[PDB]
């Protein structure tokens, strides 16, 4: 496949920055 | 209990297996050399392998009408 | 068609430092 | 103790509210029993038009059936 | 700790995460289904549809989604050849991308399912325990299923609402998607009737219904549910393992037997249909038919379609092909291109000869040529000292009466050996081993490797199921008995 | 009970055996089978 | 039933009655596995002494015809009859019974009999067991051998054309089978079979190796010159040294085993294992899948006339199976072939 | 006696000693 | 119609109930 | 019944089933590689 | 049409045909 | 011209279930 | 220093680095996919 | 490569089975 792959990077990338944004660890000192 | 070890050394189990036993043995040589053998269970004699009509091997070649080929090409 | 070389080497760039990551996370949140 | 009390599960609780709940004596394993023999008589008639060993009036068993 | 083949056993005594690692397969599954239909669509090729169809080039789930209804993509082609309508958002592609979807959604079902797994719907009201009433979860479980099985054949297959499915000819020359109407009689369990299949969906459909009702309004008795563990996950897990495999030895059988649901158009042509010269038969008498109404034959063979005589060939058997020569059927002889023609042989002073055909359990067969009467009359030999039959001496030459050799008579015995050998196989066909690299050695079916692959999975089950049911009815003595 | 020996039987019921198993082996040399 | 008054029906006595010690254990499972095991060894032994193989295969496989234990055999019936369950009150037998015979129909009846004797007897194996409060590895032991019988006997033939390839009950029947698949499947060189053939030669090795191991580290437990007599029940010690055993079995072989519970389970899983995977393959053969040929060596062959193997030694023998075997083997599929066409070598 | 011993036992005796003596009637069958 | 190979089904569905009946006896039996 | 999960196990996997893995898949590799690559 | 002849036409290429096997009490 | 997809078969089988049992066998060492 | 080894060190790796590595990872691969598949 | 594969996975059963052999977990009850 082609777009394929490229298709699921970019939705992986988006599912991580999703994941860092909600399922961060909470911030400690400061 | 009776342990096999009392049955068979007694002498009421071998005078009722005196008979019983050989007429058995002699029910089943009469039921093969009567020919009852062959004629309940379909094997043919040594002279009746080969017709006139067929010399080889015989086929069934058929499914839904086997038993009328089989009655066809078996001994008459 | 398939350019099954550049799916093999992008399949194993994604795959071993995901898992190298994720199980070194895994060690590490396992034992605080 | 109290769980996690949610909205959808205290919906659906009534349908895992009876777990455990038998009936006295055998209940209905007769009608279950003959159920299974029909069904066991019926896969054999399915089996035995499948397998040829039963011809009817209206089956064919080839592919002309869908001619 | 927990020995490697029992990691999973901790999620027995957990609903939640039983629900979260049923997600997890559900997704891994739906997921599947998707990536593997868009590398069918990537690597197939739907230029030709009759002489390189979808069974020719290794698709193994496109029958599956052509079968009920799906035969256009986004690509602007059809498997059928027509010309392509608005294929709306049900395209192969577009199932796939529903698949995917569907797959990332039950994935975090399960990561929710996961982390929440303490849920009160999973505890008992009167113990606090957590338990599950299995006789109702499958109560309303068959509900289910019986509503999905009569809305599938009353409103799918039927074509009141959904496509239809595929219908084709008996010989698999035309064929498409279209509505069927159940059949009632007998003639409903003709299993190549396609009409059977709507009017079993609507019926077990509305005995599912009925049995979940029942099993909804009525408990089981105390016995029958302490001598099938009712109380047990893994009684059930046991008996759903049963009649799974059960299911696949059925698909099993009917993808090999083939079926009204095995359209021979989608998963290849029937061992049995070449075995039993089916094609064979069909294309001999519609020879006969035309000359017998004053037709010379060389033209009545040019009636014959290609894909008959595709059909009838010995390559196109899922019989043939081996456990490791893996891949498509193109690339182990190559794409077929055009019919050569019905070899036709004589003898020198001038009589028919046939060609025997390779039966479907050799991988060799010794090319011979006998008469109408049965008597071979000429062969191709091996000794070659003592030959009495070798065709040099016997005169046999080929005529040929089809699409590329239409009157091109070889009386070249070279020649003539070479084309016996190709006839022995069937109708001879002209392809291209250079397109795919091809091997020369006869490939699977997917109705083979399907088969195969059912089969094998179906004798594993059965083991499962005998090892959970020893798992269930033994469970104290596979727990402990305490010296007693 | 004790009447008679049971290794005397048994003695009997093998030679009986033996003697079925030796006239097997030389049905094999003649009649059907025979290859003569 | 969790101290309730359990009315008693008929069910009660039923289950009492058959599950109760006897000379011979009957059971629920009796029902199935008695008659179901004596009809089929009853019918195995009738067939191979009066029924005929003439009409099916055109050959002598009885008792009445001149065949000895080795030779005589229940044939399957002819490819014709395709995958028919042949009943006697069947569409082809219709009724009779000397001509149920002679059609194969005795050999679907052994077949069908001995399958579900076999269902009997690992419920027999089940419910046994479960009396004697035991766990059921007897049961899944005995899987692998109704798996082989069911891939073998149901699965390959109804793969097949029909029963008539399917091995008939006998001993020069099931040799025949067996050289079928040398010839025409290339079994050897399956990596399925190879792995049965590792279980069961594995396992006679577990046995032989257990047996001496056990008897050779016995103990005194007497004062006898027989070690038979030292053996006691009532005792709780060991009756052999493991660690003696394992530390024997480490300075010869290098490793050897400390578990009692894993050298009994690996005796268990070996011959298990390997039957399994010899079913599987079995189940690959029934549909002409095989592991027949390596491509690279066949293309190297082609293309170099002076490169071979055992191999293609192999393939050239099992073309030589096929050729010479299939005219008087197969006599529905008509081979008149001259003598002159069959691959035959030099002088011999 | 007539019990499941009785009946077990003599199933498997009496069709062998049947079939053993048309064994041996059979051994002296010829062509 | 009734199709003789279906009458002989049935008279085998007879004669299995009859079969399983004379089981149930012999085992009420003894 | 809380916030840990009662149902939590770990893996043990000694030197032994370690040295039976890695023997199992070395040798269904060595079995089947020539059949792979044909 | 020639129901005899294409019967003598394929069942020399193919024995196993399913119209040879079919009435076959009557050849 | 080298069978690949047979070598990143033949590699994967072996990669892969190696490494998880190293990784179980890890894991469990680390932690008696 | 003596039978362990004093050098004894284990790896840390958190929740945010986690993130970035996998960030890292899928950005590269975005990246450099176009050009791998050519 | 086709032999070099081959001879990869034979010593690697071999070094397998060496250390097996050599460097087992000591045998401990019985
Ligand atoms: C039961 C399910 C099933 C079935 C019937 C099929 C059937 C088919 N597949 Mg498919 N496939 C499946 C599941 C299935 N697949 C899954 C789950 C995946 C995802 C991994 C794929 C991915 C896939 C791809 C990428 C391709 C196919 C292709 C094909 C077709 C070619 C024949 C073939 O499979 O090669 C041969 C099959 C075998 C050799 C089976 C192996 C037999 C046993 C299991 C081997 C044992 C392994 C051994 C223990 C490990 C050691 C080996 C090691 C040394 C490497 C065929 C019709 C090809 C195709 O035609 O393109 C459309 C293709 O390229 N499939
Ligand atoms: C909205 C739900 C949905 C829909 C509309 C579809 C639609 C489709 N799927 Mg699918 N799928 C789904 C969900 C869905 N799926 C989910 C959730 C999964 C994960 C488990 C899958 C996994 C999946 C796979 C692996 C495949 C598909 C495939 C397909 C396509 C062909 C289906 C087919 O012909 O096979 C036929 C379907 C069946 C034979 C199911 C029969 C059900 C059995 C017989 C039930 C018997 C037991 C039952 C309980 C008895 C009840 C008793 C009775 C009295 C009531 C089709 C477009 C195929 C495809 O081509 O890929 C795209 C394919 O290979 N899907
Ligand atoms: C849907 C069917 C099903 C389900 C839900 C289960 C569920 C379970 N089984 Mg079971 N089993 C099944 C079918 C099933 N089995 C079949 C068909 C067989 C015959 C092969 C077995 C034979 C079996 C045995 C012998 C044992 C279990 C055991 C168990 C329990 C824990 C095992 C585990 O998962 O640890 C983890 C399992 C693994 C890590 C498997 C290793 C990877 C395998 C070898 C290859 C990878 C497979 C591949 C990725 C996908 C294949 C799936 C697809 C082709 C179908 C668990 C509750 C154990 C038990 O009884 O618990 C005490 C046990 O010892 N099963
Ligand atoms: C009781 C043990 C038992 C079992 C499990 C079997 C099993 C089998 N036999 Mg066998 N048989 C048995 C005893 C048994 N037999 C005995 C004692 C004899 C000597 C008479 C025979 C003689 C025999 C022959 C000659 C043949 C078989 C055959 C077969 C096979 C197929 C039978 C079939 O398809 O019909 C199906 C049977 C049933 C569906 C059972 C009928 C159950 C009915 C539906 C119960 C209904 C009763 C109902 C409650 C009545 C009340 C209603 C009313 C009040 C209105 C099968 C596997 C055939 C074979 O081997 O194939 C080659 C065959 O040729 N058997
Ligand atoms: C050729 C090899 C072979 C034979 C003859 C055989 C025979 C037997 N195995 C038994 C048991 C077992 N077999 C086991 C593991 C194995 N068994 C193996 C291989 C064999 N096992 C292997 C390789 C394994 C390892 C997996 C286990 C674990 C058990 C048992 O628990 C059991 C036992 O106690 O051992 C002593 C006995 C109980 C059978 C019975 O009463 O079934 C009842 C059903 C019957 C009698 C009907 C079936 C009839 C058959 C299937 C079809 C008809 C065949 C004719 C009657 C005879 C044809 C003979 C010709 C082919 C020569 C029986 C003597
Ligand atoms: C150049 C080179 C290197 C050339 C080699 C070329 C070549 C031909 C390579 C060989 C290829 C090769 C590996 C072939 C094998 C492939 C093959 C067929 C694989 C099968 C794989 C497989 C999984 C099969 C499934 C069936 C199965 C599970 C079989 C396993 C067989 C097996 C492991 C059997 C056990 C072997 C065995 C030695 C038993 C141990 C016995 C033992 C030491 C007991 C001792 C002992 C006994 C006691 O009683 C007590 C009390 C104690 C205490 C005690 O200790
Ligand atoms: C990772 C470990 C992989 C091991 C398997 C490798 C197979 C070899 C290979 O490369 O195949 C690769 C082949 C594809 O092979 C390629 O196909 C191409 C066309 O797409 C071309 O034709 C190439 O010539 C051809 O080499 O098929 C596969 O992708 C494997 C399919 C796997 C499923 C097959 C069905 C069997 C399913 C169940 C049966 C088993 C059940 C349990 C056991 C019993
Ligand atoms: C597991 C544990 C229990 C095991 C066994 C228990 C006993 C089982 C005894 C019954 C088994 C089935 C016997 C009849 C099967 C039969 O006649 O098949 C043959 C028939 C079909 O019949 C065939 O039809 C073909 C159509 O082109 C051809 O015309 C053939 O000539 C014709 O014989 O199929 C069935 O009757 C049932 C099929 C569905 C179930 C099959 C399960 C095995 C599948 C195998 C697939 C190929 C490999
Ligand atoms: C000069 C010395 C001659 C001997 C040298 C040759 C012996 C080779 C050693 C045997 C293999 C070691 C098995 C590792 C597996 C291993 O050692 O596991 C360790 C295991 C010991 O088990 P335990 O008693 O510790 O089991 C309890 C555990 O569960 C708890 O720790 O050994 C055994 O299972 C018993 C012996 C089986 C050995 C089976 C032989 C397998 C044949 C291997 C063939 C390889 C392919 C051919 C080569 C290409
Ligand atoms: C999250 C999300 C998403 C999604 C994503 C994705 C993309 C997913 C996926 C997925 C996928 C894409 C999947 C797939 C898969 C695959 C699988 C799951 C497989 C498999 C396997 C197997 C099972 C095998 C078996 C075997 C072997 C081992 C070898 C060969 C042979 C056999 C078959 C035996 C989105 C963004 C959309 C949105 C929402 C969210
Ligand atoms: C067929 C059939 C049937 C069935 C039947 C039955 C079930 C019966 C039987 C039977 C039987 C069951 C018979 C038998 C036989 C046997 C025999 C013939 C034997 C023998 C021989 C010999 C030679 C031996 C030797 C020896 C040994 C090895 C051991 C010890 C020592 C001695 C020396 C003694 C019926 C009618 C139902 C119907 C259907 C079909
Ligand atoms: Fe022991
Ligand atoms: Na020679």
């Amino acid at each position: 496949m082609e777009a394929l792959v490229y298709t699921f990077l970019l939705i992986g990338t988006l599912g991580i920055i999703f994941f860092s944004i909600f399922f961060r660890e909470p911030p400690r000192i400061a | 209990e009776r342990p096999f070890s009392d049955i068979l050394t007694s002498i009421r189990y071998w005078v009722i297996h005196s008979i019983t036993v050989p007429s058995l043995f002699i029910a089943g040589w009469l039921f093969v050399s009567t020919g009852l053998a062959y004629d309940v269970f379909g094997s043919p004699r040594p002279n009746e392998y080969f017709t006139e009509d067929r010399q080889d091997a015989p086929l069934i070649t058929d499914r839904f009408n086997a038993l009328e080929q089989v009655k066809k090409l078996s001994a008459q | 068609e398939v350019n099954i070389l550049g799916l093999t080497a992008t399949a194993l760039f994604i795959i071993i430092p995901t898992s190298f990551l994720l199980i070194l996370y895994v060690k590490t949140a396992a034992s605080e | 103790e109290p769980g996690i009390v949610t909205p959808l599960g205290t919906l659906l609780r009534p349908l895992n509210s009876e777990a455990g709940k038998v009936l006295p004596g055998w209940g209905t394993t007769v009608l279950m029993a003959v159920a299974i023999l029909l069904f066991a008589v019926f896969l054999l008639i399915i089996l035995e038009i499948y397998n040829s060993s039963l011809i009817l009036d209206g089956v064919t068993n080839s592919w002309e059936s869908l001619a | 700790g927990l020995p490697w083949y029992r990691v999973h056993t901790v999620v027995i005594n957990d609903p939640g995460r039983l629900i979260s690692v049923h997600l997890m397969h559900t997704a891994l599954v739906a997921g599947w289904a998707g990536a593997m239909t868009l590398f069918e669509i990537a690597v197939f090729d739907p230029s030709d549809p009759v002489l390189n169809p979808m069974w020719r080039q290794g698709m193994f789930v496109l029958p599956f989604l052509t079968r009920l209804g799906v035969t256009q993509s986004w690509g602007g082609w059809t498997i059928s050849g027509e010309t392509s309508s608005n294929p709306g958002i049900w395209s192969y592609e577009g199932a796939a991308a529903s698949h995917i979807v569907l797959s990332g959604l039950l994935f975090l079902a399960s990561v929710w399912h996961w982390v929440y797994w303490d849920l009160e719907l999973f505890r008992d009201p009167r113990t606090g325990k957590t338990a599950l009433d299995l006789p109702k979860i499958f109560g309303i479980h068959l509900f289910l299923a019986g509503l999905l099985c009569f809305g599938f054949g009353a409103f799918h297959v039927t074509g009141v609402f959904g496509p239809g499915i595929w219908v084709s000819d008996p010989y698999g020359l035309t064929g498409s998607v279209q509505p069927v109407a159940p059949s009632w009689g007998a003639e409903g369990f003709d299993p190549y009737n396609p009409g059977g299949v709507p009017a079993h969906h609507i019926a077990a459909g509305i005995l599912g219904v009925l049995a979940g009702l029942f099993h909804l309004c009525v408990r089981p008795s105390i016995r029958l549910y302490f001598g099938l563990s009712m109380g047990s996950i893994e009684s059930v897990l046991s008996s759903s393992i049963a009649a799974v495999f059960w299911a696949a030895f059925v698909v099993a059988g009917t993808m090999w037997y083939g079926s009204a649901a095995t359209p021979i158009e989608l998963f290849g042509p029937t061992r049995y249909q070449w075995d039993q010269g089916f094609f064979q038969q069909e294309i001999q008498k519609r020879v006969a038919q035309s000359t017998s109404e004053g037709l010379s034959v060389s033209e009545a063979w040019a009636k014959i379609p290609e894909k008959l005589a595709f059909y009838d060939y010995i390559g196109n058997n899922p019989a043939k092909g081996g456990l490791f020569r893996t891949g498509a059927m193109n690339s182990g002889d190559g794409i077929a291109v055009g019919w050569l023609g019905h070899a036709s042989f004589k003898d020198q002073e001038g009589r028919e000869l046939f060609v025997r055909r390779m039966p479907t359990f050799f991988e060799t067969f010794p090319v011979v040529l006998i008469d109408k009467d049965g008597v071979v009359r000429a062969d191709v030999p091996f000794r070659k000292a003592e030959s009495k039959y070798s065709i040099e001496q016997v005169g046999v030459s080929v005529t040929f009466y089809g699409g590329e050799l239409n009157g091109l008579t070889f009386t070249d015995p070279s020649t003539v050996k070479k084309y016996a050998r190709k006839a022995q196989l069937g109708e001879i066909f002209e392809f291209d081993r250079s397109t795919l690299q091809s091997d020369g050695v006869f490939r699977s079916s997917p109705r083979g490797w399907f088969t195969f692959g059912h089969l094998s999975f179906a004798l594993l089950f059965f083991f499962g199921h005998i090892w959970h049911g020893s798992r269930t009815i033994f469970r104290d003595v596979f727990a402990g008995i305490d010296e007693d | 009970i004790g009447r008679i020996p049971l290794w005397l039987v048994g003695t009997v019921v093998g030679l009986l055996a033996i003697g079925l198993l030796a006239i097997f082996f030389y049905g094999s040399y003649v009649g059907l089978g025979s290859s003569l | 039933i969790g101290t309730y008054q359990e009315k008693r029906t008929w069910f009660d006595d039923a289950d009492d009655w058959l599950r109760q010690d006897r000379f011979v254990f009957v059971g629920w499972s009796g029902l199935l596995l008695l008659p179901c095991a004596y009809f089929a060894v009853g019918g195995w032994l009738t067939g191979c002494t009066f029924v005929t193989s003439w009409y099916t295969h055109g050959l002598a496989s009885s008792y009445i015809e001149g065949c000895n234990f080795l030779t005589a055999a229940v044939s399957t019936p002819a490819n014709s009859l395709g995958h028919s369950l042949l009943f006697v009150w069947g569409p082809e037998a219709q009724g009779d019974l000397t001509r149920w015979f002679q059609l194969g129909g005795l050999w679907a009846f052994v077949a069908l009999h001995g399958a579900f004797g076999l269902i009997g007897f690992m419920l027999r194996q089940f419910e046994i067991a479960r009396s004697v409060n035991l766990r059921p590895y007897n049961a899944i032991a005995f899987s692998a051998p109704i798996a082989v019988f069911v891939s073998v006997f149901l699965i390959y033939p109804l793969g097949q054309s029909g029963w008539f390839f399917a091995p008939s009950f006998g001993v020069a029947s099931i040799f025949r089978f067996i050289l079928f698949f040398q010839g025409f499947h290339n079994w050897t060189l399956n990596p399925f079979h190879m792995m049965g053939v590792a279980g069961v030669l594995g396992a006679a090795l577990l046995c032989a190796i257990h047996g001496a191991t056990v008897e050779n580290t016995l103990f005194e437990d007497g004062d006898g010159a027989n070690t038979f007599r030292a053996f006691n029940p009532t005792q709780a010690e060991e009756t052999y040294s493991m660690v003696t055993a394992n530390r024997f079995w480490s300075q010869i072989f290098g490793v050897a085993f400390s578990n009692k519970r894993w050298l009994h389970f690996f005796m268990l899983f070996v011959p298990v294992t390997g039957l399994w995977m010899s079913a599987l393959g079995v189940v690959g053969l029934a549909l002409n899948l095989r592991a027949y040929d390596f491509v690279s060596q066949e293309i190297r062959a082609a293309e170099d006339p002076e490169f071979e193997t055992f191999y293609t030694k192999n393939i050239l023998l099992n073309e030589g199976i096929r050729a010479w075997m299939a005219a008087q083997d197969q006599p529905h599929e008509k081979l008149t072939l001259p003598e002159e066409v069959l691959p035959r070598g030099n002088a011999l | 006696i007539f019990t499941v011993r009785w009946l077990a036992i003599h199933a498997i005796a009496v069709p062998t000693i049947f079939f053993l003596g048309a064994i041996t009637a059979m051994q002296f069958i010829q062509r | 119609s009734v199709t003789p190979s279906l009458k002989n089904f049935l008279l085998s569905l007879v004669a299995g109930a009859v079969v399983l009946a004379a089981i149930a006896g012999a085992v009420t039996a003894v | 019944m809380a916030r840990p999960n009662p149902n939590k196990q770990v893996v043990e996997l000694n030197r032994s089933s370690l040295y039976w893995g890695l023997l199992l898949i070395f040798v269904l590799a060595v079995l089947f590689s020539s059949y792979i690559f044909n | 049409q020639r129901v005899r002849t294409v019967l003598d036409m394929d069942d020399p290429a193919k024995e196993e045909t399913v119209k040879e096997l079919r009435k076959d009490i009557n050849n």
